[PDB]
DNA sequence: TCATTGAGCAAATGAGCAACACTATTCGCATATAATGGGGTTAGTGACTCTTAAGT
DNA sequence: ACTTAAGAGTCATTACCTCTCCATAATGCGAATAGTGTTGCTCATTTGCTCAATGA
RNA sequence: UGGGAGAGGUA
């Protein structure tokens, strides 16, 4: 019961027949006239135990002092009647027939390690032709597959020598007679001598297959099933019906067929029945046994009487209705409840109404221990009967019990781990669970007829854990990323909007107030309205250096709704935190101040009692919608005048025939969008300050009460989008082809729609309706993947001591900052220094967790890139340590050592998935004689940084582009210095001189012709492949030389100063003409979820970009052949390596230059396959995080970057090795990066050369399903092929994983668990 | 400790800690029939439990130390 | 009488009427499902149909 | 609807499924990743043993609970030995291996 | 002299066995003009990966 | 000696509620075995009752 | 009572 280790392998005939207990002799179950289990049937009770808790057959032994015996007249073992469920049969079967796992899941295994073709093993197991075992003669070798007429021709040839059998017989006798240590020395010394491609790899699986089966210790005969086991008959059980008819399982009826055609055969076998006749039987079995194994797999699936498949036992375990993600991972759970909820805004932040008649049925056995411990009840049956006639001693007895017991509340899908929060229930009657109206945004739960899920946890260990981890007042924060999620939420927020908003000349203006209980004190008598502009005075406390608190005393210029807030803001929070009008962003704001100053509990009762003066002023206000609210722009039917008069002139204009079609349609959609967006415009102005009717001062003007727009400005519910389509215009359309439609809907929907522009609307209403099912369904697709890929992820060390790290500079791609430098680090823990002098020298140390104080620090001094360690950097074996991860983000603190990092990075990633001065760098220039600078560099970026050291913007020169400004010169703003050729490509040189036109002749690499403008000839080298005879090995150059003809030298290198030119340039300088350096001398020409998935899966996208493997020079080697091979040879050593590169491809390095480790040849998407094989792992890491954050920042949803380069860890947990030491690890082998890293530490603590290695990045699938647990992975994905590879291979698993924990019943290494899988740990290592 | 668990996890020092301490400490005044060093106030022992380390009388180690004085006391 | 009485008794069209009001009847009356026997299903059907 | 405790499956041995046969709540594989996400690995425990398929262990647990001792007797569920026989009768051996 | 403890005993009832006699079930066996190659799917999937095979 | 096509395989969210529906065909005749009834008999269990020491 | 299909609905 206290297992190490779950131990997999193939099952021998011999440890079959040990599991059973009786051969099952009869396809018949039971009988008719009494309904006793017959004998050797299949639900017979001499084999499989009795039927009755201590009882025979007969009812000769019937008591429990027979404890265990035999009875002698009917042989049913007097035991318990859980034997039913724990004792196998087998079925002993005449032809060995062959398991159909080890036949068709492919790789078969079968014609893998007897290497024949699985067609020929086909038909050698369908009795069609046969197979020769051994034969003395040279004429007939091993596995000469004979047909019928063969065979009969070497029966009356040989007919002594040669033995040749036929089925599945044959294939037990083959796996019989082969030798598995002569096979793998004879292909081990056959890989030595030469290697093709697709020798090597099927020599190098065969022989990791020998080498398997070798190792584990099974023989290769096993896989031809002798004897077959039988379930159980309680767990393919006989239920009944309410009509008396039976309704049995399919196993029952899979058993059936199989016992029967093997007594059948038994029977040809002893009739001497002829040929055809037993080998058609013989063929039945083995169809019988394969789709008792897996139905639908060797042919045709075997139906039912219904017209149905039958289920299988690769059915019963394999699929989405499979015993794995049915029953093993999530299952049903006693002690709970369901129920539609309400609002209850009377509640504090950790209470729940339960009704009383739900909570009475949940809470019941506590209620019966109660009643009998205040002796109100002798027996538990008469607890029983007290409980069900509802009493008033059993409702003080539970509303005595239910007090301070906290209960779970569920709601799926549970997508995030704020799904589940536990609440200290209160008994109220109804039957809706009354919920806060705050944990609503976590629970993503509106009151539209959801449906919530009440389980009570029951043990002390138990109710602690939802008492102090899961507690819904200690989960403010959300754990994707450290903003709170307990939010005012659309209410709360239009009442604070209208109580901290300030009007005019409201009422009761300009006077003077003791202090906010007199504002309350003012609007509650009536003498002053919510919106008096006055001056109050106001006591903060602001913060000591230690805890104690300092009070300031001042005259503020306030409104009275700001004066009664500050009644409710607590002592500690400045007054710029309430000064403001509060919109949903302000109050996300005043709770994260009030968290990191004061910490929760005064967080707690901030966010009460804001939601309660929240919801009492929006009561008090009367926030009403009408039709006179949705105010039209007077000027809406002028502009669709306009522009329906500038669209008919267009196509009038179309009509007399001057523009084409697609040009008046990309004009019709400008003008469309240019026609919306005014009149846009004009309603957000009409709306916004359309209140000018004032007094006090003069006509005044200020924002608009108008409840449209406040509960837009808001942020409460809805965005300027709703407001334009409910007072503007509806805009632009589009079909279900993609393209937009070109007349727009012009109406809105105060107007109301016609009936053309409405059937226009319903096109993207169900689009966006499809659209939204189909994302669910791929992001909890997604979810699952992203989960049982990070499920072994846990924190375990508390440092690990590393120098690495990912140097977070802020992402400034574009013209704007996506993200500051304290949204991308404040969290982490720096990894080095920060070395600047700046202003104030800051210095923080290593192994410091970076806070908002150390933030603002960096702030203040502007530091540009700073280096913090992360997780995918880490040293720690089998999970990370506390400081690489940095700060949890659901507290605010250090991450405490053994919580599961992987399942909260996974949940956090796969959550919003429903929702979706000149600074020169790596140059290489010259100074032309205009100083109209050019750049002779591809990878050159201009970096835009500004007068304090910080990066304000960046950009990408092309390579020969044009520019007018040097390093340190600052240029104002709007001026336009990006000036570069778009089409073309440019040569350029760097020397100055003649050119000597050698290597080109026109007829054969330059075609003669002329330019039809100016009449000047024209020399396009001709591409090779349609290049003359004479063309094939010569490769033009513009041989630049000085002024009288010597050959130049390039200036720092020794390499002749030539221009090897490619196809389809236009040349147009000529010979004998002066050229300066740095000119021209030719033209060259050239979703959101499906994103997320396919950055996480690591799929090589349709166009890749080559790239350059080793560093150095470029040159071409290979003539007479349009694939283009790059002999790219170092500078200092010789060259191993070339490249192959397709016809129409085109190339941006030309082979005159030198290129660095990762340099981009071809241009297109670059595959992160080979970003990390040749930049590195940060490399990889930091474009995997870009790419994935630059799709969530396009949707709007915040997530922190340690969550994704969690995943990233995850993917890159595999590492082949390509040269080994003294390891065990000879060649090939995906071993885990853990594993080796382990054996280099103990080859180079004592002494030795160790073993090299390169990783590589897995994708989702392939990781998840190449972890080394079997159970996890069949859990996962593909249980057919990770049982196969697992039986196999003779694997085991170490029961190490959060899945592996739930699936076999034991507390999860993650977090209270840890402790006690520490201890059992070190008592295994200790003994 | 009704309410908030804030300063016991900050008395503490560990989540996870904290809930396998007064699991012991409300095993103890559930089994045995301990005595409660605070006032109970019509508490369950969990609340109990919670409040004893609010204080600051439970700890690993002193709870430890404490049952193998009983343990030594009982030999 | 078997076929007939399977096709008006457990077929994939021949279904349960919600009458919980005259509304309702008379909108399952009128009513073009796409699937059953010899149509689609909620696996073989994306944003074309 | 809510459920104490009532009748059980009979090849799986856990509680029953609806509100017309008294059926008890599922707790899917979301909500076992949200537990696995809290780190309530007791609470993971007891709502995959003792409130689940284990007979030893349930029964043990209401005897306890009516006795006032909240205590957890932990023990094997019947499922994954469901999925041992099912995989035996299979053909392929898979045992768990003692220490 | 009598209540209290220590030990046992005939008798009534519940359980059951052993051998034998009748009887309702169940299974092996026999039908003699001639009869000599079958139904039944899935049909408006999508995307991706792995293996095998003709093509270059 | 390597590079594109054909074919097979494997997934495509969670939780709950209601309803209906889940089959028909050869006869007969002894032989033999399992089942049930019958009568005489033994054996384990419990209970009211009896008998023998012993101090008050 | 428990099992399996088909249809409908709610979030
Ligand atoms: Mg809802
Ligand atoms: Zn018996
Ligand atoms: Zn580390």
């Amino acid at each position: 019961e206290e297992f190490d280790a779950i131990k997999i392998a193939l099952a021998s005939p011999d440890m079959i027949r040990s599991w059973s207990f009786g051969e099952v002799k009869k396809p018949e179950t039971i009988n008719y006239r009494t309904f006793k289990p017959e004998r050797d049937g299949l639900f017979c009770a001499r084999i499989f135990g009795p039927v009755k808790d201590y009882e025979c057959l007969c009812g000769k032994y019937k008591r429990l002092k027979h404890r265990g015996v035999i009875c002698e007249k009917c042989g049913v073992e007097v035991t318990q009647t859980k034997v039913r469920r724990e004792r196998m049969g087998h079925i002993e079967l005449a032809s060995p027939t062959a398991h159909i796992w080890f036949l068709k899941s492919l790789p078969s295994r079968i014609g893998l390690l007897l290497d024949m073709p699985l067609r020929d093993i086909e038909r050698v197991l369908y009795f069609e032709s046969y197979v020769v075992i051994e034969g003395g003669m040279t004429n007939l070798e091993r596995q000469q597959i004979l047909t019928e007429e063969q065979y009969l021709d070497a029966l009356e040839e040989f007919g002594d020598e040669f033995d040749a059998k036929m089925g599945a017989e044959a294939i037990q006798a083959l796996l019989k007679s082969m030798d598995l240590e002569q096979e793998c020395e004879q292909l081990r010394e056959e890989l030595n001598e030469t290697n093709s491609e697709t020798k090597r790899k099927k020599l190098t699986k065969r022989i990791k297959l020998l080498e398997a089966f070798v190792q584990s210790g099974n023989k290769p005969e096993w896989m031809i099933l002798t004897v077959l086991p039988v379930l159980p008959p309680d767990l393919r059980p006989l239920v009944p019906l309410d009509g008396g008819r039976f309704a049995t399982s399919d196993l029952n009826d899979l058993y059936r067929r199989v016992i029967n055609r093997n007594n059948r055969l038994k029977r040809l076998l002893d009739l001497a029945a002829p040929d055809i006749i037993v080998r058609n039987e013989k063929r039945m079995l083995q169809e019988a046994v394969d789709a008792l194994l897996d139905n639908g797999r060797r042919g045709r699936a075997i139906t039912g009487s219904n017209k149905r498949p039958l289920k299988s036992l690769a059915d019963m375990i394999k699929g989405k209705q499979g015993r794995f993600r049915q029953n093993l991972l999530g299952k049903r759970v006693d002690y709970s409840g369901r129920s539609v909820i309400t609002v209850g805004p009377y509640l504090r932040l950790h209470q729940c109404g339960l009704p009383k008649k739900m909570a009475l049925e949940l809470f019941k056995p506590f209620i019966y221990g109660k009643l009998e411990l205040r002796g109100l009840a002798t027996t538990i049956k008469a607890a029983k009967k007290m409980v069900e006639r509802e009493e008033a001693v059993v409702w003080d007895i539970l509303d005595e019990v239910i007090r301070e017991h906290p209960v779970l509340l569920n709601r799926a899908p549970t997508l995030h781990r704020l799904g589940i929060q536990a609440f200290e229930p209160v008994l109220i009657e109804g039957k809706a669970i009354q919920l806060h109206p705050l944990v609503c945004a976590a629970y993503n739960a509106d009151f539209d007829g959801d449906q919530m899920a009440v389980h009570v946890p029951l043990t002390l260990e138990a109710q602690l854990e939802a008492r102090a981890l899961m507690m819904s007042t200690n989960n403010i924060l959300s754990p994707a990323n450290g903003e709170p999620i307990i939010v005012p939420s659309q209410d709360v927020v239009l009442g604070l909007y209208y109580m901290t908003r300030d009007c005019v000349n409201a009422k009761g203006e300009g006077m003077v107030l003791t202090g906010p209980k007199e504002a309350e004190r003012l609007y509650r008598s009536g003498l002053a309205s919510l919106h008096a502009r006055v001056k109050v005075r106001i006591t903060e406390y602001e913060k000591d250096a230690n805890g104690e608190l300092v009070a300031k005393t001042s005259l503020k210029d306030t409104t009275v709704g700001r004066a009664i807030l500050w009644m409710i803001v607590p002592k500690g929070l400045p007054y710029s935190i309430v000064n403001q009008a509060l919109g949903k962003k302000a109050i996300s704001k005043m709770l994260n101040t009030c968290y990191r100053i004061l910490g929760l509990k005064p967080t707690v009762i901030f966010a009460d009692q804001i939601m309660y003066t929240g919801f009492a002023y929006a009561a008090r206000s009367g926030a009403s919608v009408g039709i006179d609210d949705m105010v039209i722009p007077e000027k809406k039917h002028e502009i669709i005048s306009e522009a329906e008069a500038e669209v008919a002139e267009i196509q009038e204009q179309f009509q007399s025939g001057l523009v084409t079609a697609g040009e008046r349609y990309n004009k019709v959609i400008d003008i469309w969008a240019a026609a919306n967006d005014r009149v846009s415009k004009a309603m957000m102005d009409n709306l916004q300050t359309e209140t000018v009717i004032n007094r006090d001062g003069q006509e005044e003007k200020q924002v608009s009460f108008n409840s449209i727009y406040m509960m837009a400005d808001s942020g409460a519910r809805g965005s300027a989008a709703q407001i334009r389509q409910l007072a503007g215009m509806r805009g632009l359309m589009a079909k279900p082809d993609g393209s937009i439609i070109e007349t727009p809907i012009t109406a809105n929907f105060r107007e109301g729609l016609n009936v053309l522009q409405y059937f226009i609307s319903t096109h993207g209403a169900r689009k966006g309706l499809a659209d939204t099912a189909l994302k669910t369904a791929n992001s909890g697709y997604l979810t699952r993947r992203l989960v049982d890929v990070a499920q072994d992820l846990v924190v375990t060390e508390d440092d690990c001591g590393t120098h690495e790290g990912i140097m977070m500079t802020p992402v400034i791609e574009g013209g704007d900052v996506k993200e500051p430098l304290r949204d991308r680090v404040l969290g982490r823990v720096t990894a080095e220094d920060v070395l600047k002098p700046g202003t104030a020298d800051i210095l923080v140390p290593r192994n410091t967790l970076l806070h908002e104080q150390w933030c603002d620090l960096l702030e203040e001094n502007s530091v540009d890139a700073v280096k913090v360690r992360s997780v995918v950097s880490c040293d720690t074996d089998f999970g990370v340590c506390a400081h690489c991860y940095g700060r949890d983000l659901a507290r605010g603190h250090i991450i405490n050592k053994g919580e599961a990092i992987g399942v909260i990075a996974a949940q956090s990633i796969g959550e919003p998935g429903t929702q979706l001065s000149i600074k020169l760098s790596n140059v290489k220039s010259v100074v032309n004689s205009s100083g109209k600078l050019v750049i002779t560099s591809r990878n050159t970026e201009l970096k835009l940084i500004d007068e304090f050291g910080r990066t304000k913007e960046s950009y990408k020169v092309p390579y020969g582009a044009v520019l007018a400004k040097g390093d340190g010169e600052q240029v104002a703003g709007g001026e336009t210095v990006a000036n570069w050729d778009p089409h073309t490509m440019p040569v350029i040189t760097e020397v100055s001189g003649f050119v000597r036109f050698t290597d080109m002749i026109d007829g054969q690499t330059i075609t003669r012709q002329t330019d039809e403008l100016t009449g000047l000839s024209s020399l396009v080298v001709l591409d090779s492949a349609e290049r003359t005879a004479g063309g094939k090995d010569l490769r033009p150059a513009l041989k630049i030389v000085d002024a009288q003809g010597n050959d130049v030298l390039i200036p720092g290198t020794d390499m002749p100063a030539q221009y090897f030119l490619p196809g389809k340039a236009i040349v147009q300088l000529e010979d004998g003409v002066q050229i300066s350096s740095g000119d021209t001398l030719a033209r060259i020409p050239q979703g959101g979820l499906p994103r997320v998935a396919d950055l996480f899966e690591a799929r090589r996208p349709k166009e890749p970009a080559i790239l350059a493997e080793i560093s150095g020079i470029v040159s071409f080697g290979k003539e007479t052949k349009g694939k283009r091979r790059l002999v790219i040879t170092p500078v200092d050593g010789s060259d191993p390596y070339e490249e192959m590169i397709p016809k129409w491809r085109q190339l941006n390095v030309f082979e005159g230059e030198r290129v660095e480790r990762g340099d981009v040849i071809s241009d297109g998407p670059e595959a992160p396959h080979d970003i990390l094989r040749l930049r590195g792992v940060h490399a990889v890491t930091r474009y995997i995080v870009n790419e994935v954050q630059d799709v969530y920042r396009l949707q709007g949803v915040k997530i922190n970057d340690k969550h994704i380069e969690v995943i990233v860890r995850q993917m890159l947990r595999k590492a082949t090795i390509v040269n080994a030491g003294s390891s065990d690890f000879l060649e090939g082998e995906q071993v885990e990066y853990s594993r080796v890293k382990i054996a280099n530490r103990e080859l180079e603590a004592n002494g030795k050369v160790g073993a090299t290695y390169s990783r590589d990045l897995l994708g989702i699938t392939k990781a998840s399903l190449a972890t080394e647990s079997f159970i996890s992975a069949a859990s996962f994905q593909e249980t057919t092929r990770v049982l196969t590879e697992a039986a196999v291979a003779g694997k085991r698993d170490e029961l190490r994983g959060l899945k592996e924990n739930v699936i076999v019943g034991r507390l999860i290494p993650a977090g209270t668990g840890y402790a006690y899988h520490q201890d059992r740990m070190r008592r295994r290592a200790a003994g | 400790a009704r309410v908030t668990v804030q300063d016991a996890v900050e008395k503490i020092g560990n989540r996870f800690d904290l809930v396998l301490v007064a699991a012991r400490r409300a095993r103890q005044m559930q089994v045995g029939g301990k005595d409660p060093l605070v006032p109970e106030e019509n508490d369950k022992t969990t609340v109990i439990a919670l409040r004893e380390i609010e204080e600051g009388l439970i700890n690993n180690q002193i709870l430890d130390v404490r049952e193998r004085q009983e343990q030594q006391e009982q030999e | 009488s078997a076929a007939v009485k399977e096709f008006f008794g457990s077929s994939q069209l021949s279904q349960f009427m919600d009458q919980n009001n005259p509304l309702s009847e008379i909108t399952h009356k009128r009513r073009i499902s796409a699937l059953g026997p010899g149509g689609l299903t909620r696996e073989r059907a994306g944003f074309e149909v | 609807h809510a459920r104490s405790t009532g009748s059980y499956s009979l090849v799986t041995q856990q509680p029953l499924g609806g509100k017309a046969q008294f059926g008890g709540q599922r707790f899917g594989e979301m909500e076992v990743w949200a537990l696995e996400a809290y780190g309530a690995a007791y609470t993971l425990q007891e709502m995959l043993t003792v409130k689940s398929d284990d007979v030893n262990g349930r029964t043990k647990m209401y005897k306890n609970i009516v006795d006032g001792n909240h205590q957890m007797e932990p023990g094997m569920p019947e499922s994954f030995n469901v999925l041992l026989k099912e995989i035996r009768s299979l053909g392929i051996n898979i045992e768990l291996e003692d220490e």
